[PDB]
């Protein structure tokens, strides 16, 4: 194939195709961040929906001023 | 050979020509952006942002340029009505030119990459086979996305090094590009708080940078690499499509309900502002505050800005349109010239009556006049023979306060019915129907057309998610099931666990 | 500040944890007792 | 209130009766 | 009738553009035979 | 040599138990006078 | 009427004068036509799911079948084994003659009633 | 005149219909169930007014 | 102009019918 | 084939089966009946009794009109009956 | 050989009812959407949300019972049992319409669960996943009609209520307010549903009347073995029949069965897109050219103008009782009526 | 530099032509009334 | 400018029809 100056430089960034951590690796930690993120989206959704009503948070155009 | 619906699969193992195709798409999209803006600039009337704002003239990309700070033209006008201004190079015109230049530069790059497809960079150095390290590319691209997201919030949106964004008062009367400070409190999740838009992009930007760092350095677990076929570029298509339709649903909803990022001076009122009489309440609030300090009726209504009265009119409700009623809203009810005045109906008794407003569901609606207490006191009868409540019988009159007809009173019934008919639309406006040869039928706004398109695309992309995800997890049987699949497998009770040949009983 | 609807949110969040956790405790247990033979 | 025990009683006796009648074959 | 004037160019291209696409693919399929 | 309580067992009674209970309830309803 | 909007006129006035929605033979018609659309999609999806590998990924699976070939072009036991597990075993067919008769009979009978 | 009330209903393309709104309109209520072939009409103009083509089709 | 358009498309569909029946790819056995 | 559950047609013709269910089946029927006959079903679900749709000289629907006062509106409507 | 794989084993056992990982989502959600509907239809009113009886308990039969949408005053509230509206009171929740969101939401997640079940069983058995794919059509219809549509309007109140007659009212709402029959996306749906029933009937009949004689007896069903390799009917005689009867026939059994997937799935997807537009009142209501001529010309009448009088009647006669929160008062003299009726 | 090995011939048989032509003409027939409006 | 409406469709087909002819003729030359 054709070699180029920019290619030779970017080369190491496309060189570990296939490589994996063993077994489950970091999968438990990923799971924690997912769960946190769902709760967080829940709160955002239920705020917008006026199902969760927080103090000082006026979900209306009247919060623009 | 290949069926027509598969011509583009020739790019699945050709990373260089995959790049050339993505370049060509990016060129076409940026070309459209510049072409669309030039067309809008050529057909846009800047001369009255009170009663002919951009959203009445069918402008679709103007508002997205305005939203982020592009407010003026090289011709000297700006969309706030300020005149004699000089925007420098980032005018509407300059922004459109930048995208066309970008379009053309991208097209040349696509040619290069289609020709020199066989770049050593795309080759696995162990096997010589073309291959993309998808997990590391994700970390690179995420890190760039995080940097950009951060910069956009930290510098463009704050005005620390940029223009800010369009902000406005709650009734859409005084909007302008303003630097916005981040709201780090819990009110920063209020869709209507512009500072939360700044915080979002600063914080999400840093999370992007931290997570991109994580994904450049940490390899995926083996369980996960096999589960999600992370050596198959089509799994990226499946998840990418899913994230895209998620985003399409969100933006359609915030456009329809309204958020700080869809101000009503760029996109128009929402339907909910009509449902809840939002502008009408404020208009009444302001007339009562005048009458309180003893301003005459004429004076109190004359103080109402015409821009606020125009929001209180069903013709700007984006839920009064139709699928094949094309063009700007102006093509329908005409070009608004003047607020005629607020109309007050009284019967022969001196009682003041109220026109029952049309709800968004109805293409047509009866004319029913009520008293403060809701009791029907006048209408326009369909059947005349047993009519009790006709304007003629009840002596209904219309008096105007404010506007073009301020202080004028009409008594002859065919005129009083005439304004009574327009009063179900809310406030009464003078329109020019000759100029655009307007046909008199309401059209939806850019708020409506955007929501419609993106709600529809989102749904379609969900099927692309399903198709392309099915294709990833079942690559091995795309062309058909195994001709030596034996009936002991698909029949019951041969294996304890379904499909597991090692669980044979 | 800690409003009635934010307390309900926590009641719903806890209720959800119990249902999902209780369901999974029971599923993990059954699967441990009644295994497939290889 | 009282109507709750009234309603529940046939079903407690019903699940009682089946438990007695099936208890030996369930231990196996 | 007071029908929309771009209706015609809309219909003509709606028909012609995808029809021509298919015709192109078919003819060049047959000359491979 | 047949288990009594199985997954199948629970699916059936999940459905059958409240069906009959609802059936008795709707039966009584036929006798309500206004 | 012999026209598209004329048809809608006829079906609107029919409902005002006959409350056809609340007539049970029209409800069987819906069940006949909804049901046949369902089973159309089922039979076509189940057969298509159990095509035997005969082609490559650069070619339409349809060239797996040659007009008048003697052997079946899908595996009906793989199909039975999928659908029987989707619901339960005996809610799925494995006599192709009974399956196609059922396909024929459901929409025909439901449309008889709505007629 | 589908409904016998001398209120003719336009069904055809040259008379201001499109593909969606066009129809061959049913024959006149004045005829009821009577058989109305062409040769029973005094002219084709009459037969067209009263909806003869629908019965023929 | 719209009438010419509706009738033209209809006439093209009728023409396609003719070719699709009399000028089809003939089904051949095994 | 079969998965090792006991066949239905074997169960429902067995004696032990009909010894249990001749009790469980009518008992559930009777329990459900009483749920209605005692009037508990009205109270659990909030379903108006035939005499409690309207106040006597009243012909307006007690229709909920506020989102957050909704609970109290139903309850005020109910006191207008007692 | 950790706890995950041991649970995966137990979920994927071959039993009378396969469970899978997808059963964890499907089975509670399907059971609860279904229980909610039977619970509501047997016991729960609509007096306070709609001014309607809707339960068996109240005197309604199978055709008139419904779990009805909440009041228009709830907007698009999730109406959670523990949320600010019912505040954890199960009785008030039922009275306020909470079972509608319950059913519709557990329905949505059930439909996901079911589709994941189709993926899961197809992967384990070794077949292509086109049954799941086809099932995207029922999902599009459900979400667009029951979720997307009311979300574009003011409230859940205007979603369809879960009942036979309540759905009938929904059908007639859409005629009078949206002129939904005039909508081409619905027309393509109609053509896909009816095209499906057509193809279903014609394909079953063709197979059954081109059968090979593979047994002696008069019941031709017995002469099929699920494991025979031979096709059980003559594709060749079927092709000739239909070529000479209709002018064209199928010749490719793989195309035929894909076409049976394609047609009804597509048609449903098309009607879904049209409902999405109706969410925004982006109706296919009028033809402008017609209204222009009609207004100028009192002798011009089409079946199109005739049907809008009908919709105008529907609106004025149905709206006060169907939208009671609006307190529509239409005195006799304003109701559109023709002569005598 | 070697010529690209990923090229592939595309095919549209005569029946697919007839089908697609029919789809486009019937689609045109349906939507035209709505484009003229 | 008050131009002719049919001018757009006349121009477009004037481009479209003969161009498509040449494209059909060229592509089937290449694939043979
Ligand atoms: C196929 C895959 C299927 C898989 C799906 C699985 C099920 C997922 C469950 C989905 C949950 C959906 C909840 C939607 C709730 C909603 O929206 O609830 C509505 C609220 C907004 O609240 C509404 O807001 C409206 C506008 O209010 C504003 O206007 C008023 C008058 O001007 C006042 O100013 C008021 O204060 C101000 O808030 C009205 O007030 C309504 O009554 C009120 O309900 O949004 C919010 O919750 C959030 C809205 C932004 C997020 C976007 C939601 C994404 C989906 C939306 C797509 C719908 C299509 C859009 C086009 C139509
Ligand atoms: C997300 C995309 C998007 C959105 C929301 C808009 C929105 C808008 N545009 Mg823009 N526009 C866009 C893309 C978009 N545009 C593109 C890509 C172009 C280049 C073609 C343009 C070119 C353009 C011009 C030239 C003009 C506008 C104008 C307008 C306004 C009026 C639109 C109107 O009446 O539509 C009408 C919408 C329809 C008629 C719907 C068409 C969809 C049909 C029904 C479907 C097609 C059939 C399909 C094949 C179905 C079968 C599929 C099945 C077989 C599977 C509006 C604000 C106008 C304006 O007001 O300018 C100031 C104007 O004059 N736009
Ligand atoms: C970024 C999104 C994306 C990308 C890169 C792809 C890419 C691909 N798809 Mg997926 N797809 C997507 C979204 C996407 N798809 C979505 C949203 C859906 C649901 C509609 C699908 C549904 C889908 C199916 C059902 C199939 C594919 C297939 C394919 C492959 C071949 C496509 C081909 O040759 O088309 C060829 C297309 C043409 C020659 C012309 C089609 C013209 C269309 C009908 C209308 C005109 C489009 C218009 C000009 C531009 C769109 C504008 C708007 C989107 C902005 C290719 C890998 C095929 C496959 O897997 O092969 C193995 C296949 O069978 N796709
Ligand atoms: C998997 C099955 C399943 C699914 C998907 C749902 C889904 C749903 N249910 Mg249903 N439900 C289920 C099972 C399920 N339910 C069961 C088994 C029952 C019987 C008890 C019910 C009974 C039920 C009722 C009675 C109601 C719902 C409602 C809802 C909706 C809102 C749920 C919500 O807010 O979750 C929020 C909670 C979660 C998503 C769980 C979060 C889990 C995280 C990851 C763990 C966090 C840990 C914990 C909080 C930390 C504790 C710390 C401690 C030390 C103090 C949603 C559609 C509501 C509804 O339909 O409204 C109309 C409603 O009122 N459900
Ligand atoms: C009213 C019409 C209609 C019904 C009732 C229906 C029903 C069904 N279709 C299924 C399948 C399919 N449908 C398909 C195509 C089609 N389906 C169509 C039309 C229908 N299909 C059409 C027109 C097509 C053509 C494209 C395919 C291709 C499949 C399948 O593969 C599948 C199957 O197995 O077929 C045999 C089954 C999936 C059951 C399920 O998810 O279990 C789980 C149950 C759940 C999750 C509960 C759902 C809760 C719902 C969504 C809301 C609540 C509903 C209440 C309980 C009832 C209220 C009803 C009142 C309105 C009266 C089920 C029997
Ligand atoms: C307070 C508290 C805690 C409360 C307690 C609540 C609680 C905890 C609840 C949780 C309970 C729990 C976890 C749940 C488990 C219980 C469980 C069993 C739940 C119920 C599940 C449920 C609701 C299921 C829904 C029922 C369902 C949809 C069944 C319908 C079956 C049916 C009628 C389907 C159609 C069958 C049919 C004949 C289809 C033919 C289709 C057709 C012709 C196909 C064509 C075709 C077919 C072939 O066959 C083959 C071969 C080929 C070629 C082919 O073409
Ligand atoms: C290759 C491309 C060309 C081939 C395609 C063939 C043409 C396709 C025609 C489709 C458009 C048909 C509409 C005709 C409208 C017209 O005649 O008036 C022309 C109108 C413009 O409107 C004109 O405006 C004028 C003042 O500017 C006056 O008002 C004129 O009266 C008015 O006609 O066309 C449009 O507005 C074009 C914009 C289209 C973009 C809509 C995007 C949102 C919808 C997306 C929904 C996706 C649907 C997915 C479905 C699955
Ligand atoms: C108060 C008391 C009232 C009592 C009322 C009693 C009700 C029953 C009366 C109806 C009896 C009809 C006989 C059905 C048997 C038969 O058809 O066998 C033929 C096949 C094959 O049986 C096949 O049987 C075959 C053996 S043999 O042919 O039967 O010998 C075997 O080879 C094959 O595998 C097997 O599938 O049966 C089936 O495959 C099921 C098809 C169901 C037929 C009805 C269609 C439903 C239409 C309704 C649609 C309306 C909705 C709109
Ligand atoms: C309209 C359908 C008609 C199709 C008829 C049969 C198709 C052909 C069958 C193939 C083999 C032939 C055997 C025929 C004979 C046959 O059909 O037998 C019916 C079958 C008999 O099973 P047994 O093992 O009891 O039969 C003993 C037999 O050997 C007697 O000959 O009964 C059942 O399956 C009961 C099911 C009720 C289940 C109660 C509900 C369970 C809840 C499950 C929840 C639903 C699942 C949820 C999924 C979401
Ligand atoms: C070369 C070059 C250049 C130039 C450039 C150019 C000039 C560009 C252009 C470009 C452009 C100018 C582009 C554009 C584009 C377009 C497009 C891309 C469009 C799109 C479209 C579409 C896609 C549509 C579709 C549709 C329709 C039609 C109907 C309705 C529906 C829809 C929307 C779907 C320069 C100088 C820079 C430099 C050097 C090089
Ligand atoms: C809601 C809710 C819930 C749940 C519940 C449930 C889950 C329920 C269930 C329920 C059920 C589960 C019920 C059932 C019932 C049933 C019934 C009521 C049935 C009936 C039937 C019948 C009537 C039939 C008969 C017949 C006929 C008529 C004809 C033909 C033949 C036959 C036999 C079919 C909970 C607790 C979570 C909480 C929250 C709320
Ligand atoms: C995905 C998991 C979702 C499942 C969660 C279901 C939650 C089970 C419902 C439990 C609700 C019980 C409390 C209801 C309100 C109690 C009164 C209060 O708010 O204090
Ligand atoms: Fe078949």
């Amino acid at each position: 194939a054709r070699r180029t100056w920019l290619g030779d430089i970017l080369r190491p960034l496309n060189s570990e195709y296939g490589k994996v951590a063993p077994g489950w690796g970091t999968t438990p930690l990923m799971a924690v961040f997912m769960g946190l993120f769902l709760v967080f989206l829940l709160i955002i959704l239920e705020i917008y929906n006026s199902t969760l009503i927080l103090d000082g948070v006026n979900v209306s155009w009247k919060a623009l001023g | 050979g290949l069926p027509w619906y598969r011509v583009h699969t020739v790019l699945i193992n050709d990373p260089g020509r995959l790049i050339a195709a993505h370049l060509m798409h990016t060129a076409l999209v940026a070309g459209w952006a510049g072409s669309m803006a030039l067309y809008e600039l050529a057909t846009f009337d800047p001369s009255d942002p009170v009663l002919n704002p951009m959203w009445r003239q069918g402008m679709f990309v103007l508002p997205f340029m305005a939203r982020l700070g592009v407010t003026g033209s090289w011709s000297g006008w700006s969309i706030t009505g300020e005149t004699g201004i000089d925007p420098g190079f980032w005018s509407f015109e300059g922004v459109a030119l930048a995208h066309i230049v970008l379009s053309g530069l991208l097209f040349l790059a696509a040619c290069w990459h289609w020709v020199y497809w066989d770049l050593e960079l795309f080759r696995d150095p162990r096997t010589g086979e073309p291959a993309l390290d998808l997990p590391k590319m994700f970390g690179i691209h995420l890190f760039l996305a995080g940097l950009l997201c951060f910069g956009f919030g930290a510098f463009h949106l704050t005005g620390l090094f940029g223009p800010g964004m369009w902000v406005s008062d709650p009734y859409g009367l005084t909007g302008s590009v303003q630097p916005v400070a981040p709201e780090w409190g819990p009110d920063g999740f209020n869709p209507y708080n512009p500072g939360g838009v700044v915080a979002h992009h600063i914080a999400a930007g840093i999370v992007g940078i931290i997570a991109g760092l994580f994904h450049i350095l940490v390899r995926p677990p083996q369980r996960l690499y096999k589960a999600l076929r992370m050596g198959n570029i089509e799994t990226v298509l499946s998840s990418s499509i899913a994230a895209v339709f998620f985003a399409a649903f969100v933006v359609a909803g915030t456009m329809w309900y309204g958020s700080a990022t869809t101000p009503i001076e760029l996109f128009g009122p929402t339907r909910y502002q009509w449902d809840s009489s939002y502008f009408q309440q404020e208009i009444n609030r302001r007339v009562q505050a005048s009458l309180a300090s003893g301003a005459t009726l004429e004076e109190a209504w004359s103080a109402i800005p015409e821009k606020l009265a125009f929001y209180d009119y069903i013709g700007n409700n984006p839920a009064k349109g139709g699928l094949f009623r094309t063009g700007p809203m102006n093509k329908g009810d005409g070009i608004a010239q003047a607020w005629k005045g607020h109309a007050v109906f009284r019967n022969k008794e001196g009682e003041e009556l109220f026109v029952r407003r049309m709800p968004a569901f109805f293409e047509s609606f009866p004319v029913i006049l009520t008293d403060k207490n809701g009791v029907v006191k006048a209408d326009i009868p369909f059947r005349r023979a047993e009519s009790k409540y006709s304007f003629e019988q009840q002596g209904v009159t219309v008096s105007f306060y404010g506007g073009e007809l301020n202080g004028q009173t009409f008594t002859d019934p065919p005129t009083v019915k005439s304004y009574a008919r327009k009063a179900i639309f809310g406030e009464i406006f003078e329109f020019d129907t000759e100029t655009l040869n307007s046909d008199g039928i309401f059209r939806t706004s850019p708020r409506g057309w955007f929501t419609f398109a993106h709600a529809v695309f989102a749904l379609l992309f969900f099927f692309g998610h399903i198709w392309h995800g099915a294709r990833t997890l079942f690559r091995d049987v795309f062309s058909g099931i195994d001709p030596e699949l034996s009936p002991e497998q698909v029949e019951w009770g041969f294996y304890q666990k379904v499909g597991d040949v090692t669980t044979r009983r | 500040t800690i409003t009635p609807s934010l307390k309900g949110f926590f009641i719903g969040l806890l209720s959800g944890a119990v249902v999902l956790g209780l369901t999974f405790a029971v599923l993990i247990a059954i699967s441990q007792i009644d295994k497939v033979q290889r | 209130d009282w109507r709750v025990l009234v309603v529940l009683l046939p079903v407690l006796l019903a699940a009682g009766w089946a438990v007695r009648n099936i208890l030996p074959y369930a231990v196996k | 009738m007071e029908v929309n004037q771009l209706g015609l160019i809309a219909t003509a291209l709606f028909v012609l553009v995808p029809s021509v696409f298919l015709i192109i693919l078919y003819v060049q399929t047959e000359s491979q035979q | 040599s047949y288990p009594i309580f199985t997954v199948r067992w629970v699916a059936v009674h999940t459905l059958a138990v409240p069906t009959i209970f609802f059936l008795g309830a709707i039966a009584a309803m036929q006798f309500i006078q206004r | 009427p012999l026209g598209i909007s004329g048809t809608f006129n006829f079906m609107i006035v029919f409902q005002a004068e006959h409350n056809i929605l609340m007539h049970p033979f029209h409800q069987l018609g819906v069940a006949g036509v909804f049901g046949g659309a369902l089973f159309c999609a089922m039979h076509g999806s189940l057969v298509t799911s159990s095509l035997i590998r005969e082609t490559t990924e650069t070619e339409s699976a349809n060239y797996g079948y040659k007009f008048g070939q003697e052997e079946e072009t899908y595996n009906i036991v793989a199909a039975h084994g999928y659908f029987g597990r989707l619901i339960f075993q005996y809610a799925s067919f494995n006599n192709s003659r009974s399956l196609h008769f059922f396909l024929a009979a459901w929409p025909v009978v439901g449309v008889w009633f709505t007629a | 005149d589908i409904d016998g009330i001398r209120e003719p209903v336009s069904g055809s393309l040259l008379y201001g219909n499109n593909i969606i709104t066009g129809a061959v309109v049913p024959s006149s209520n004045a005829i009821g169930l009577h058989f109305y072939p062409i040769w029973e009409a005094a002219s084709l103009d009459e037969w067209l007014y009263n909806g003869g083509p629908y019965q023929l089709i | 102009m719209e009438t010419i358009t509706y009738v033209f498309i209809f006439a093209c569909i009728i023409a396609l019918f003719f070719f699709a029946i009399f000028f089809r790819e003939p089904p051949r056995i095994t | 084939g079969t998965t090792g559950e006991r066949p239905f047609s074997d169960i429902i013709t067995s004696v032990r089966y009909w010894v249990i269910h001749s009790i469980t089946i009518p008992a559930l029927f009777i329990a459900g009946w009483l749920f209605v006959s005692t009037g508990l079903a009205y109270d659990v679900f909030g379903t108006p009794r035939p005499d409690s749709y309207y106040a006597q000289e009243q012909r307006s629907i007690p229709l909920v009109t506020d989102r957050f006062e909704a609970k109290q509106q139903v309850e005020t409507f109910l006191e207008q009956l007692k | 050989r950790g706890w995950f794989d041991i649970l995966d084993d137990w979920l994927k056992r071959d039993r009378f009812v396969f469970v899978g990982w997808s059963g964890i989502l499907l089975f509670p959600c399907a059971y609860l959407a279904l229980g909610g509907w039977l619970t509501g239809t047997t016991f729960v009113t609509s007096w306070y949300t709609h001014g309607l009886a809707s339960s068996y308990l109240e005197g309604c039969n199978f055709l008139t019972v419904a779990v009805s949408t909440p009041a228009n005053s709830m907007g698009h509230s999730l109406l959670l049992l523990w949320g600010p509206e019912a505040q954890g009171d199960f009785t008030r929740w039922c009275q306020l319409g909470g079972l509608w969101t319950f059913i519709a939401l557990h329905g949505a997640f059930g439909l996901i669960g079911f589709m994941l079940r189709q993926f899961e069983i197809a992967r384990l058995v070794g077949v292509r996943p086109y049954n799941a794919i086809a099932f995207s059509a029922p999902i599009a219809v459900f979400v667009s009609v029951f979720l997307i549509y009311p979300l574009g309007q003011s409230s859940w109140f205007f979603a369809p209520s879960f009942g036979v007659a309540a759905i009938f009212r929904f059908l007639l709402f859409f005629q009078g307010f949206h002129n939904w029959t005039l909508n081409p996306f619905h027309m393509m749906g109609v053509a896909g549903v009816l095209g499906g029933a057509l193809l279903c009937a014609i394909h079953g009949a063709t197979v059954e009347n081109t059968l090979f004689q593979d047994g002696e007896g008069a019941s031709t069903f017995r002469a099929f073995n699920p494991t025979q390799a031979e096709e059980t009917y003559s594709m060749v005689t079927a092709n000739r029949f239909w070529s000479q009867i209709f002018g064209i026939a199928f010749s490719n059994k793989r195309w035929l069965h894909f076409f049976m997937l394609f047609v009804p799935v597509t048609g449903l997807w098309m009607s879904a897109i049209g409902v999405v537009g109706l969410a925004l009142n982006l109706r296919s209501y009028d033809f402008i050219s017609q209204e222009i001529r009609a207004a100028e010309d009192p002798e011009f009448e089409t079946f199109y103008t005739k049907n809008l009088l009908l919709n105008e009647g529907i609106r004025a006669w149905m709206a006060p009782q169907d939208q009671p929160h609006e307190n529509f008062v239409f005195p006799e003299e304003v109701l559109p009526r023709g002569n005598a009726l | 530099m070697e010529p690209n090995p990923n090229r592939q011939p595309v095919e549209l048989n005569r029946t697919s032509l007839y089908l697609g032509l029919l789809l486009i003409l019937v689609l045109a027939l349906l939507f035209s009334s709505y484009f003229f409006n």
